[PDB]
Parts: C-alpha cells; structure tokens; sequence
C-alpha cells in the first residue's frame, strides 16, 4: 500500500499543475483569438526596458489598471535581469537589478509552463500574458474516479491503478470555439487559436492580454 | 518522479492507453580515507638546542588541524564541481567572453535553475574571478557602479 | 587487514517521493485573482450563458 | 602516524564507487564518471560550477 500515498502526493501536484499549464494555454489562445497578442520577438528578446509591458500595456488604452499582474516563464525574466545589469538606458543601478515590476506597478509572475514556450532555438518564443481580476477561470468538476485493477494470470500479480476527473476551464470575455474545438478538446485544441469567440464588445472588458517574445 | 502522470484523458474516446513504471532512485555518500607520513621527531634533537621534545608535538597538532579542514573542503569542492558537471549543472564562458562578467555570467545560472534559480545560496569561488569582477565593477560600461560601490560581494542578485 | 574484514557499506529506503519542480501555485491571491481555481465545477461538457448586450 | 575518515556527499548525485575505487583517491573525487545524475530535475540537485577563465 506504501506506494499509495506517493501516488497520491505525486497525483495531486500533477493534477494542480495539469489545470494551471491548460489554464495558461487557454488563455494565451483566447487573447490571441480576440487580438490581445503583442509580438515583440523581432525586436529582441523583448521586454527592451520594460518597454515591451509598456507597448502590451497600450493595448488596454482607457483602463490599463485592469491588467495588474504578468504571468511569464523564467528565460524572459532572466533575459529583463540581463537587460537590468546593462542599462544602456542608465535606468537601473547594482541595486536595482533583481526587479519583478514592470515599472507599472504589476508583479511579473515566473513559472515553467510548458504552455508558455514555443519552438527551440531561434523558434522558441515566449508568452508573457497580463491578466485583470478573474482572467483565467478554472472550476474543478470534483467528478474523481478511481479503481485499482489487480492483474492476475502472470508470474506475479501486478495492480494497475487509474484515475480519471474533469474541470471546467473559461477566459473573462471569451468563448470557446465547439467547432474548431470538440465537445472533450485536448491540451492541443485548448492551446491553439481560432478556438476562442470575442464575446465582450470591447477589449478592455475582456480580461488579459499576451505578449510574445523571442 | 513517474512522468507523464495526467494524461488529456477525454471522453466520446476510449483508445488504448499504455502503462508506467513505479521506479525507486538511490543516493550515494562514498567515503574518503586520509592519513599523515610518519614524523620523525626525535627528543635528541630538542634536546641540544633546549627545547621540549613536547614542543614538536604541539606544532604537529597545530598544522594537523587546519590541514585537515582543507583536505575535507578541498575534497568536497572537487568532489562538487564533477558532480554538478556530470549532471549538467555547469556553464562555460571561458570560450563565451573573457574573466568574470559584470554579474552577467551570474545570470546565466540562473537561467540554468530556471524557475528555482532562488535555490542557489552561495558563489563558492577562487581569488582571481573575484578581481575580475572588481575589474569589471571598476569598469562599469554600463553606469551602474560608483566609488562606494565598487567592493560589493553581491551577484546583483541577493547571493554572496 | 581490512582485505581479510567484510565491509557491509550503509544503505536506506528513505523513499522520498520526487513530485513536479515547476511552479503552479499561480492561484487565486497567487495572482492576485487573475488566475483562480474554484473547487465547485458544471455539468455538461460545455457552460453557456447568456448576458445583454 | 595519523589516521582519519570522512564521508563526501553532493545533492542529487551519486558517487560511481564502481569507477571511483573503495578508496577514491582525491583525482578520482573530480574524475568524470565518478558521479551520477539522480535527481530527474536539475533543479532538484544541489550547486551549479560555472567555469570562468
């Protein structure tokens, strides 16, 4: 039974970040979809002293306070910290080096999803997405089956344990495309574009906006 | 850690799904055995010149000591360094530049630990980088080092 | 000497689990409810619904 | 005469003691193939060399 438990803990951590990765690939495909996507992969790795926030930033013109957070992978923050020990713009000093602001007042959030990097190489780009309150909507359906089966007929019994759940997944201001989608999309169909509807009459009420880098 | 353990499991579908592997790792800690030529200290010697054969004990003590934390740490910084190697855990700008970077090769490392770049606590280093980086930190292209800041031991990153 | 003594080394089964090294507690006040998991879901494989205009 | 012992250890790896020897001399302690990768994460292990001319 001892192995029980470490599937247990290594289940929930999985599950946790199964739901974040296509969470963030939903919501990156939506703004794209409903043209809140900036590319600044060809000038740069981005982020240009924040300049790259700023220029994502524009895209909320009225109320760019809606968008308070900026949720990113570690390469583009590390290249912006690259970026802060060089200031060609003799913006920053020793100190103001290690920052997580984009000078707007919204923390820069650093995770290694996956869902946030595309291609190698020259290829790879990278997804930094601002959110407002309640961007990305994430509702655990708590529809949890599991069975373990022991199979027999072999030298030794080997059980096979199998877990199956669902949860429901929404972008503030969008909506989900059935027919370039499914009825059960996969990771795949949630992360590419075409499959989002702008419902919100303007962008602004809609809550996100992604920024693409090199 | 069993990878791929949530699968995009969907329904209106039932195709075949293959199995995994329970595995267990292990860890290691050899263990390094040292010792000490045999030190010849004959009394006769002390003796003639008036001094206490006990004295040549005490100076074996006083060196045996600060030999052997070197002999540990010398063993476990070598030991260290083709480990982290082995694993991957290493970065070469020997070729990539030239000395210590303004902190810019600190960076790098932290591209290395990606998101738990927070866990690296220290800069465990020889002499000469440090100059290096003092060379660098009073030849700061980029305006960011004055007079009173030169002699910091910081990577810029909060890390000693 | 040690050649004619048995060594038995030294070993455990402290079965630390590994488990994920990314990131995900991007929840909620995590981002500030940018992001937020709720525990209740919906039924049916899709969740319409609709508001004026 | 002097005689003492001591065990090395590093985070997520482990020493090849096959290839290291019983008694692993200190060229052997920084001889590649001495040490294993164990932890799947390079972020699990502990330390990161970086070589600067």
């Amino acid at each position: 039974q001892e192995a029980g438990a470490v599937i247990g803990q290594q289940l929930a951590g999985d599950t946790m970040q199964d739901m974040l990765n296509n969470g963030l690939a939903a919501g990156k495909a939506a703004f794209t979809a409903g043209g809140a996507v900036h590319d600044i992969s060809a000038a740069g790795t981005g982020l240009m002293t924040q300049r790259a926030f700023n220029a994502a930033q524009r895209i909320f013109g009225d109320r760019s306070t809606d968008i308070q957070v900026w949720v990113s992978h570690s390469s583009p923050l590390f290249d912006l910290y690259d970026n802060a020990l060089a200031n060609a713009e003799q913006l920053y000093v020793f100190g103001t080096v290690n920052v997580r602001a984009d000078a707007f007042g919204r923390p820069i959030i650093i995770t290694d999803s996956p869902a946030l990097v595309s291609g190698a190489a020259e290829t790879l780009r990278h997804s930094t997405l601002g959110l407002t309150t309640g961007a990305i909507l994430i509702e655990q359906n708590q529809d949890f089956d599991s069975t373990v089966v022991d199979g027999t007929g072999k030298q030794n019994i080997t059980r096979q344990y199998q877990a199956e759940w669902s949860y429901n997944l929404g972008v503030n201001g969008y909506a989900y495309d059935i027919a370039t989608g499914g009825k059960a999309p996969n990771p795949t169909a949630l992360a590419t574009a075409a499959n989002w509807d702008k419902i919100s009459t303007s962008i602004k009420d809609t809550g996100g906006v992604v920024l693409v880098t090199k | 850690k069993i990878q791929g353990l949530v699968r995009p499991r969907d329904p209106y579908s039932n195709a075949d799904v293959a199995a995994k592997d329970l595995r267990q790792l292990v860890d290691n800690t050899i263990k390094v055995a040292s010792g000490t030529p045999p030190i010849n200290i004959p009394p006769s010697m002390l003796r003639w010149i008036q001094k206490n054969p006990q004295e040549a004990g005490a100076v074996i003590g006083q060196q045996l000591a600060g030999d052997t934390m070197q002999d540990m740490l010398n063993n476990g910084l070598a030991a260290g360094k083709a480990a982290f190697t082995a694993g991957g855990a290493v970065h070469d700008i020997s070729a990539a530049g030239t000395g210590l970077m303004t902190q810019r090769a600190f960076n790098a490392a932290q591209r290395i630990f990606g998101d738990r770049s927070t866990d690296i606590q220290v800069w465990v280093s020889h002499s000469s980088p440090l100059f290096d980086l003092y060379d660098n930190a009073l030849a700061n292209a980029e305006q960011l080092y004055v007079f009173g800041t030169v002699n910091v031991r910081a990577d810029a990153f909060g890390r000693p | 000497a040690l050649s004619d003594l048995q060594v038995f080394n030294d070993w455990a089964y402290k079965t630390m689990s590994e488990v994920l090294d990314q990131q995900v507690e991007l929840f909620n006040g995590a981002t500030r409810g940018a992001i937020i998991l709720r525990s209740a879901g919906n039924t049916g494989d899709l969740s319409e619904a609709a508001f004026w205009a």
